[PDB]
DNA sequence: CCCTGGAGAATCCCGGTGCCGAGGCCGCTCAATTGGTCGTAGACAGCTCTAGCACCGCTTAAACGCACGTACGCGCTGTCCCCCGCGTTTTAACCGCCAAGGGGATTACTCCCTAGTCTCCAGGCACGTGTCAGATATATACATCCTGTGCA
DNA sequence: GCACAGGATGTATATATCTGACACGTGCCTGGAGACTAGGGAGTAATCCCCTTGGCGGTTAAAACGCGGGGGACAGCGCGTACGTGCGTTTAAGCGGTGCTAGAGCTGTCTACGACCAATTGAGCGGCCTCGGCACCGGGATTCTCCAGGGC
């Protein structure tokens, strides 16, 4: 009883099944005057779907209002590009650049009032806060919308005092940790509708409660591809010189401030120390391996995996234990490509190509695992190894989704390495605690 | 609810608006204030204990107090702090 | 009966708390003994020195031609001022600068 | 050909400034660290507080200053211009540190 | 097996710092090993009042150093500071 | 026969031929003593009240004592003078 | 009965008087309460102070032939030590006089 | 009395300054001298007189000069 | 006729005066200076005379300790003569 | 243009005098002992807000390296007058001595001023809350350096 | 070799906007005021005698005055060097976030051990005498230094 088809106004391309049936729930939102969060997973075209929203709001329905698009520094050029070749109608600028160029970009088109859609990123959007509150607003948007999950953020702050006529959040993951980033996040869309703090008295109550506010698909509608990912959590075992620094460590001339961060270096290697590493010779042969457990176990698979498919991506929580990866594998004479929060954007975009090459020597990609701006498309691994885990599950689906992108054809590997009695079974023990809890509420 | 802390600022702003009706002052301004003030009490304090225990007794007096401001002041801020003391003390006996 | 609380700040005059002198020097251990009109006079000397700091604060903001007094024109009354300097010669204000002096011999000629 | 101050205007210029202002001249992140390894010297496992980095600037700055005044008065009765490490060894060995 | 070291953290008190000090204390031509012995002496202060502080800290049995602590340390030295309590 | 004067000068005799057997002092030499020793416990009493009222307590104790001997002697003349001081400490405490 | 009276001060094996120095302290109206270690440590830290000083001055003595120490030998005893000149900095010794010192640029060249 | 300033006299002042550890002196060292101890000891004097007074006095003591040093700074051993 | 250079004999004079212990100032000018000065404050005071000698004593270590540095800017201005402008740098250091 | 050779000053070595430090004796008052009690500080539990540790992203001001030119620090020289060493004459400090009286120091007595307690209440402090002063930006007007150029 | 005009730079001045901190209003509770009783501290009077002041005479060391000369202060000159000024590049500071935990401040309770207070006392410590040894004074013979003259 809506609209059945690709629109008119979309020009290159006709939308698919689950964006004109999004299209259509986005449609009923507005005509029932209500704000909601969309969360197609990462990659099944949300922008695609924001932007039929707005053709169709703006030519089916007369209303020119202003509308704004808060996103990332890294999609800026994606959603402009995708503003002119779906619907080349409207007329979409974006604000970025130092002073004298927002000053100018503000005199020249933004005043005036002849452009109908803007394109602004977090930054621009906290630096122009003053110029942005004059206009009344009527379409936001705001992409990756677990940015402002967090309330007292400045953002957030800025966001609420901002006035509108219709709100849309535009997510992947929509719980992280706990339900006070959806309540934040709810009353952000309807802030007279949740205004309070806070199977059938949970789970299905919320169920109930969220569904006219959320709609999600998984990536389950189209398939015919994608081999499912098999996930292995290997144990492993202290070293002598691991041990002996465990036991200094909690029992009690290096500072120990922080001892939960302590540990779990600790469980990842002890060479992180200072002077726990032998002479000042700094010799690499060898003495890299045995001070590790991890190391042991990776010593041991990495070249299996490389008699085997090899391609595989280590994703590490520390560039410390990147430097003592990039240290092993140039003594073993592997090919070891980094990507972290250090490396500049051109270098990132030419390891990635060059890692994506259709025949490269490249063998080990080192990754941060949140340095990812959510792009990334490393389609040609075959094993992901978390050498560290992660308190937000997400982070590391993410990084598993990575290499779990459409174009791959082989089934992915997961090593979870996890030390025997240590703080990193209580770190699972929490990621399976949220993960159990997000997949319990959305997923069902 | 939080502990109550005591300060100078309510009586530095009747002195403020007592000396110049129309002017204000900032928060930073007032712990200025407060520490100068504190800091007079204590030198004058100490200044008057000393001459108590030098002289032998166990009662500061305003005697004490007129000695330990010609000690520490320089001058003419001490002649003119002994006259205002001395005003103020001779009102208070006047008919309390 | 039971007459009516007037304040010894009242009864002196004064705009500053004359209890709460009194009450601070008994509990600073300065003598075992204090007298009715110590409190008075420390009071009144108090009064005096914040006047003339304020005073000398609010001529100062008027010459940079604002109606708020901050540290820096506290720093300026507290200097220029022979008295107050040597009283607070070894006492530093938070941003309260320094003030302006270039030597003679610096100066182009 | 290009236009270029005599070597002293803007030294000038820049000493009205910084004498109008009341700001601090040292970058906070790095006095941070410094104050920390001295820390270091005397108990580890030592935690500071916001305010009282701030206070260390404030009077770390003020020495700095005064030093400094001293330091040209030394430097102009040596009927010179430019401070030196000597006028700074007498000014503090008159002041007693 | 890598590391890499950044600097002294002495030396994060920079030239053009020390130079806008000198112009607050009105001083117009600098020689260039002012520098160092301004470095030297920032820390001699420096150390005589974290140490005065570290203790007041520790007779309190604690393990923050307080804006209390400072004042406190600078007025033992005798560099009574207002503005922070 | 005048008020009774106290001086430590037979405290400070003692010390004296336990430091060297057979040396002597003069009437000089001993009024200076006694004021260096007069005005050591002065510095020494008014440190401990002070950190006394700064931690809030109302009495003078060994810790006390030992903090302001940190804050007032310089470096190794502190580190003897403590472990001096904890050695009396002790002996007093197991001999009492 | 009554024990045999024994001094603080013998039970602490000190030679200076723990019992005047804890009457001084309840009478300088520095606190409310002593503690009783308070006396003793205090006691020992001025034996200490005087015993330092005191050897270094003999040793002047013996330097300059003479049996009995003067105010100019604790005056070079204190300014040719380190610790106790930083410790008596500001403190005038009455015939102390100056330690022998000539400037090298005043010294025939 | 008048014309006491005059009785700290030329070689005095050069005894003090040999103390001192100089060897030449300009000629209008003297009155500078010669000020710079007035204003010292009219410091000292005004202090221990405030204190005589204080103690209802009409007599000076050494403990009264003593006091005023102590409480300027000049720490007097050697007097009481 | 034998005669000294001239600086031989100011040395000499620099070393007997540094060995030496005694007053560098006449008794009774100082005492009549003081009570001159003593003129100014109250009248008709009277003197002990260990308060006369203390105030000596002071002067004369002021007065020292005032030319040591008032040498050291001779110094630092390359003379060997010492000027008024090296004893107002020295007191202008020194903070009075 | 340093090496003897005299003078002048400082230093060591004896011998006689004085006065002050070290010891010894008396008397009193202050510390040690014992007993009793209370209240302060140690110990514990719960809450809430900040600080530390390892990261990521982004913006942009500030540090940094470099080169050129120019005041300036620094050595060097000459001149002159000023301070210094020495001798002579004047002066008042120093020391011993006497004399008189003012005021410091002590004691006895008593009263009155402050500490401590119990009631009672109102003044100051934490908490909300609005709105105006000051910061910031933007565009002129004016005051300052700097240099080239004409001219006597 | 000077004095002025103009150009360029920086600085001061007006105006409009916006925001977050200051100033005000409210409740309540904790500390200040009111009235009263006890007790010891200090005020007052009187006495003693120590110390302070005043005066004098004789020595003599020290200050004042003058002189003759060399050394230091100060002005001028010349140079080559290190710092100021401006510009383009690079770095890291600063701001905004994640994710967790302990530290610290507060409020509120309990409880027990150490410090205060009082009565008794006996030994430690201060004051007064006394005497003998070290410090001091004076005198003589040495060693070192400093200055001048010249044969080095
Ligand atoms: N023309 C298209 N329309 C919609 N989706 C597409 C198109 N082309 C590619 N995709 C899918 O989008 C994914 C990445 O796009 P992404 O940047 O995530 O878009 P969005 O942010 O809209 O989801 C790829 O995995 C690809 O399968």
């Amino acid at each position: 009883t809506r609209f059945e088809d690709s629109p008119s106004y979309v020009k290159w391309g006709k939308l698919r099944d689950y964006q004109v049936r999004g299209l259509n729930w986005l449609i009923s939102l507005y005509e029932n005057g209500i704000n909601g969060i969309l969360a197609d997973e990462m990659g099944l075209g949300k922008t695609l779907q924001t932007i039929s929203l707005l053709g169709y709001m703006k030519h089916y329905r007369n209303i020119p209002g202003p509308h704004m698009v808060l996103v990332p520094k890294s999609t800026l050029h994606n959603w402009m590009s995708e503003f002119k070749r779906w619907v080349p109608t409207l007329r979409s600028v974006c604000l970025i650049g130092d002073k004298e160029q927002r000053a100018a970009f503000v005199r020249d088109v933004l005043l005036p009032g002849e452009w109908d859609v803007c394109v602004t990123s977090y930054e621009m959007l906290i630096k122009e806060k003053s110029v942005f509150k004059k206009f009344n607003w009527r379409y936001l948007v705001i992409d990756e919308a677990h940015r402002i999950k967090n309330e007292k953020s400045k953002l957030s702050e800025i966001v609420r005092e901002f006035k509108t006529t219709n709100r849309l959040l535009l997510t992947g993951t929509p719980l992280q940790n706990n339900l006070h980033e959806l309540w934040s996040l709810l009353n952000f869309l309807l802030p007279d509708v949740f205004n309070s703090a806070d199977d059938q008295k949970l789970v299905e109550r919320l169920h109930m409660v969220l569904r006219p506010f959320l709609l999600r698909r998984i990536k389950a509608d189209v398939e015919k591809s994608l081999p499912p990912k098999k996930e292995v959590k290997i144990y492993v075992g202290l070293s002598k010189m691991q041990r002996e620094w465990y036991t200094r460590i909690l029992m009690k001339k290096m500072r120990l401030l922080n001892i939960l961060m302590q540990l779990r270096k600790c469980c990842n290697h002890p060479y992180l120390f200072d002077g726990a590493e032998p002479g000042p010779p700094y010799t690499t042969d060898m003495h890299l391996v045995t001070n590790s457990g991890k190391m042991v176990v990776l010593d041991k698979l990495l070249p299996k995996l490389k008699e085997q498919g090899s391609r595989v991506l280590i994703f590490s929580q520390m560039t410390r234990v990147l430097d003592i990866l990039e240290d092993y594998c140039m003594w073993r004479n592997y090919e070891y490509c980094r990507l972290d929060g250090q490396t500049p954007h051109d270098e990132r975009q030419d390891s990635i190509n060059a890692y994506n090459e259709p025949n490269s020597t490249k063998f080990v990609f080192m990754l941060s695992t949140r340095a990812g701006g959510l792009g990334i498309n490393l389609a040609t691994a075959d094993v992901v190894i978390l050498y560290d885990s992660d308190w937000n599950p997400q982070v590391d689906l993410q990084a598993m989704d990575r290499a779990h992108r459409i174009g791959q054809t082989k089934t992915v590997r997961v090593f979870r390495f996890i030390t025997d009695n240590t703080v990193e079974e209580r770190i699972v023990e929490r990621a399976e605690m949220k993960l159990r809890l997000d997949s319990i509420v959305i997923q069902q | 609810r939080k502990t109550r802390k005591e300060s100078y600022a309510i009586y530095v702003y009747k002195v403020l608006k007592q000396v110049h009706p129309d002017t204000g002052i900032s928060s930073k301004a007032m712990s200025i204030m407060n520490s100068f003030v504190n800091d007079v009490f204590e030198r004058i304090a100490g200044e008057a204990s000393r001459l108590a225990h030098y002289n032998k007794r166990s009662t500061i007096t305003s005697r004490e107090i007129q000695t330990a401001v010609r000690l520490l002041l320089p001058g003419e801020l001490a002649k003119h702090a002994v006259s205002e003391g001395t005003k103020a003390v001779t009102k208070y006996t006047s008919a309390k | 009966t039971r007459a009516k609380a007037k304040t010894r700040s009242s009864r002196a005059g004064l705009q500053f708390p004359v209890g709460r002198v009194h009450r601070l020097l008994r509990k600073g251990n300065y003598a075992e003994r204090v007298g009715a009109g110590a409190p008075v006079y420390l009071a009144a000397v108090l009064e005096y020195l914040t006047a003339e700091i304020l005073e000398l604060a609010g001529n100062a903001a008027r010459d940079n031609k604002k109606t708020r007094i901050i540290p820096r024109h506290l720093q300026l009354a507290v200097r220029n001022d022979e008295e107050l300097n040597k009283l607070l010669g070894r006492v530093t204000i938070a941003q309260g600068g320094v003030l302006p002096n270039i030597q003679s011999v610096l100066l182009p000629k | 050909k290009p236009h270029r101050y005599r070597p002293g205007t803007v030294a000038l210029r820049e000493i009205r400034r910084y004498q109008k202002s009341t700001e601090l001249l040292i970058r906070k992140l790095p006095f941070q660290r410094l104050v920390r390894e001295i820390a270091q010297d005397f108990k580890t496992d030592l935690r500071f507080q916001s305010s009282a980095v701030m206070a260390l600037q404030e009077a770390s700055e003020a020495y700095l200053v005064g030093l400094f005044e001293d330091t040209n008065l030394c430097a102009i009765h040596a009927k010179r211009v430019t401070i030196m490490p000597k006028d700074i060894q007498l000014a503090r060995r008159i002041r007693g540190e | 097996r890598h590391r890499k070291v950044l600097r002294d953290n002495i030396q994060g008190i920079t030239k053009p710092a020390i130079r806008r000090l000198a112009r607050r204390g009105g001083v117009k031509r600098i020689s260039g090993l002012i520098y160092e012995e301004t470095r030297g002496v920032l820390k001699v202060f420096l150390e005589n009042v974290i140490r005065d502080a570290v203790t007041y800290t520790e007779h309190a049995k604690r393990k923050t150093v307080t804006a209390m602590d400072v004042v406190y340390a600078l007025k033992r030295q005798g560099r009574t500071l207002y503005g922070f309590g």
